[PDB]
């Protein structure tokens, strides 16, 4: 089983980018910022 | 003149109590009271949002 983000390619280091401020504790970190 | 007085009164000073400003103590502070809690709801509620 898999599910690929986009174009079916895999084991690619993509970065976590700062994101966008939601709670004030929270300080989460993302990496995107029939498809799957 | 030259002539002692006899000294006979009885001497009955009672000092008045003297006032008192009552404080109004404070224990724990509304900052505690609230961080005393581990499940906050509003904390949760904003994450639900
Ligand atoms: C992406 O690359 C990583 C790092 O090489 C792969 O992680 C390995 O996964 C296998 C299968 O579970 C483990 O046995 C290895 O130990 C992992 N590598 C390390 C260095 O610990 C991962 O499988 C790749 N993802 C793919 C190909 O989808």
């Amino acid at each position: 089983f898999v599910a690929y983000h986009r174009d079916s390619y895999e084991n690619k280091t993509m970065q976590l980018m700062p994101d966008d401020y939601s709670n004030t504790h929270s300080t989460r970190y993302v990496t995107v910022k029939e498809t799957s | 003149s030259s002539i002692s007085t006899v000294d006979s009164m009885i001497a009955l000073d009672i000092d008045p109590l003297e006032n008192t400003d009552f404080r109004v103590l404070e224990l724990y502070s509304q900052k505690e009271l609230r961080s005393s809690n581990v499940f906050d709801l509003e904390e949760i509620m904003r994450e639900f949002n």
